[PDB]
Order: C-alpha cells, then sequence, then structure tokens
C-alpha cells in the first residue's frame, strides 16, 4: 500500500495540471492515489511534511497500512517531469504530453474537492444516484452564491468521470470525510461544502440497521438494555451475530458512520435482512411510537413475535 | 422505548461510545 507524494518548489504548477489530468479523463493508474494526496497536502498544508506528518488524517493512514513514498524534484514545473521513468508509464506520459492546461488560479484545488465531495452523499448508490444528488446540490450551492463551478463540470460525461475518482480513491474520499467532521471555520471557503456534503453522507448504507437497532433497546431503572424478547433463545444466534457485526462496525470509531462509503472492514453481515426476529421486534416497537421502519420488510413467519413486540411497547 | 435519545445510544453503541457488551452481554 506505497502512496508516492510529490515534492516540487512549484507545487501549484503540478497539482493543477494532476486536476486538468482527472478532469481530462486520463487514467493515472497507480499514480492516482498519490496524486489525490498530493492535491490535498496543499488544500489543508502547503506541501509542509512535517505539519501533515503529525494530523489525524496522516495517523489514520499509516493506522490504515498506508506508507507514503516521496518523489523529491525541485527543478521541475510540470506533472510529466515527476511521473518516474518506467516503460509502465508511457502511455500517460504519452496523454501528459499532449493535454490541456491553462493558468491556474489557488481555489482550484479546494474547489475541485468540493466538487468531489459532492457525489458522497450517494455514492453507494450508484453512478446515477450519485450524479443526481451532486447535480442538485450544485445548483443549493449556486444559488447561495458559494462557488459556480465551470459549467462543463456539469455535464454527465465530467461526472463520470469524478464518481469513477471516488469510487476509486480509498484517501481522497477519506480526507474529505475526515475534514468535513473536523470542519469548525474551515481552512478556505471551499471547506464548508465538503462539511455540508460530508454532513449527509453520515450514515449511507447504514440507516435501517441503525434504526433496528436504536428500537430493540429499551430504557430501564437499571439502564439501557436489549428487548427482552431479544433475550430468548429463539433470537439467541441473530444477537450474537449482530453484536459481533456491530463491533466491528464500532472499531471504526467517529468514522463508522461513514463505513460503507468508505468501504471499512467487517459490515459484511451488517444486512438487516440477515437477522429477521431482530427486524420484528424493531418493527413491534417502532410501531407503538408509532415509525414505518421504511426497507424493513417483515416476512409473514415472525408477524407473532411483532405482534409481541408490538402489543406489549403499548403495554 | 422512549425520548429518542435511544439515537444518541445507538448512534454510540455504533462509533464506539457506549461499550457494546455493556447492552449486549460478554
Amino acid at each position: 500500500k506505497k502512496v508516492i507524494l510529490f515534492d516540487t518548489n512549484h507545487q501549484v504548477s503540478i497539482c493543477n495540471q494532476i486536476i486538468d489530468a482527472i478532469n481530462s479523463g486520463i487514467d493515472l493508474g497507480d499514480l492516482l492515489e498519490g496524486g489525490l494526496l498530493t492535491l490535498c497536502v496543499e488544500h489543508y498544508y502547503n506541501s509542509d511534511k512535517d505539519k501533515f506528518n503529525t494530523s489525524p488524517i496522516a495517523k489514520y493512514l499509516r493506522d490504515a497500512g498506508y506508507e507514503f513514498d516521496v518523489i523529491k524534484n525541485a527543478d521541475a514545473t510540470r506533472f510529466l517531469d515527476v511521473i518516474p521513468n518506467e516503460p509502465h508509464y508511457s502511455p500517460l506520459i504519452l496523454a501528459l504530453k499532449t493535454l490541456e492546461s491553462t493558468e491556474s488560479q489557488r481555489g482550484r484545488i479546494g474547489l475541485f474537492l468540493s466538487f468531489c465531495s459532492l457525489f458522497l452523499p450517494k455514492l453507494v448508490v450508484g453512478d446515477r444516484a450519485s450524479i443526481e444528488k451532486a447535480l442538485r446540490q450544485v445548483t443549493v450551492h449556486q444559488e447561495q452564491g458559494i462557488v459556480t463551478y465551470p459549467n462543463h463540470w456539469l455535464t454527465t460525461g465530467h461526472m463520470k468521470v469524478i464518481f469513477g475518482i471516488l469510487r476509486s480513491s480509498f484517501i481522497l474520499k477519506f480526507v474529505l470525510i475526515h475534514q468535513g467532521v473536523n470542519l469548525v471555520t474551515g481552512h478556505d471557503a471551499y471547506d464548508s461544502i465538503i462539511s455540508n456534503s460530508v454532513g449527509q453522507t453520515r450514515f449511507s448504507g447504514l440507516l435501517i440497521v441503525k434504526t433496528v437497532l436504536e428500537f430493540i433497546l429499551q430504557k430501564t431503572d437499571s439502564g439501557v438494555t436489549l428487548h427482552p424478547l431479544v433475550r430468548t433463545s429463539k433470537v439467541k444466534n441473530e444477537v450474537a451475530s449482530f453484536k459481533q457485526a456491530l463491533s466491528n462496525l464500532a472499531r471504526h470509531g467517529e468514522y463508522a458512520p461513514f463505513a460503507r462509503v468508505l468501504n471499512l472492514s467487517g459490515i459484511n453481515n451488517l444486512e438487516h435482512g440477515l437477522y429477521p426476529q431482530l427486524s420484528a421486534i424493531a418493527l413491534g416497537v417502532a410501531t407503538a411510537h408509532g415509525s414505518t421502519l421504511a426497507g424493513v420488510n417483515v416476512g409473514e413467519q415472525y408477524q407473532q413475535l411483532r405482534e409481541a413486540a408490538h402489543d406489549a411497547e403499548v403495554k | 422505548w422512549d425520548s429518542s435519545y435511544m439515537q444518541q445510544v445507538s448512534e454510540g453503541l455504533m462509533t464506539g461510545k457506549v461499550p457494546i457488551d455493556q447492552v449486549f452481554g460478554a
């Protein structure tokens, strides 16, 4: 899991050219993630290695197994110049050799990251859903005068490129979600878009299981407990499984609302599908308060235990 | 079930704020 950062004295040049290349649909191959990290070390740290090595961003990516490698080259203005000299970067070298690159203003890194952040809220549902959402949200930020993206970023062709970059990059998505959740005033104006989108990504693909959980929990004199019917012998397997799945999620700590968007490990058994008895009981309990667990279909053989949970939540 | 402060609990179980086996047993 080696990630190459690029280190030059004209970082802003180098960076905006990586953005040009991403916007042009050029495939950076294995240099993608270290391209995108290299960006990020600017919107947040001026290419200062020392300030980056102390951030909670760097600690998490190391705790996740990443190790950063560095291309020191001081005297070079083009992204072209920082690509290592290997046959396997030839077709990338070729594409970069011919690419468009206008003079680049500094809002642009930030502007780019803000735009990527708009795909998060529905990323896990697929391209169509991530793109229609992001397009509705461009309308809100444009209308607020917060930003106007270039009009050509708003085509489905361009948007598909960006969505695929997001699916492809763990690091990109994580920088966004972290800086998202730790914003107060932000690094700059582009940061509050990121936070707002990231706020709307919270429990994406974890909302139904989250709800089922909520409704199998009861208040008591002696603290918060599981509901009595959950602690019976017919539910013992499901409870043990659910708990192990739930314990896997809680390893992700503050990033656990974003586990599925980040594809974090150990959440494969958090489908509410797998716990039909627990789904029934949450339903029973929800209906008495009186929610409708939307997406929780209660199969017909578990209907009695739903009733049991409902009748006894009123009692 | 009440208070809709359950959401605070349930989310805490999910982000490791509320110890799990306190609710679910060892």
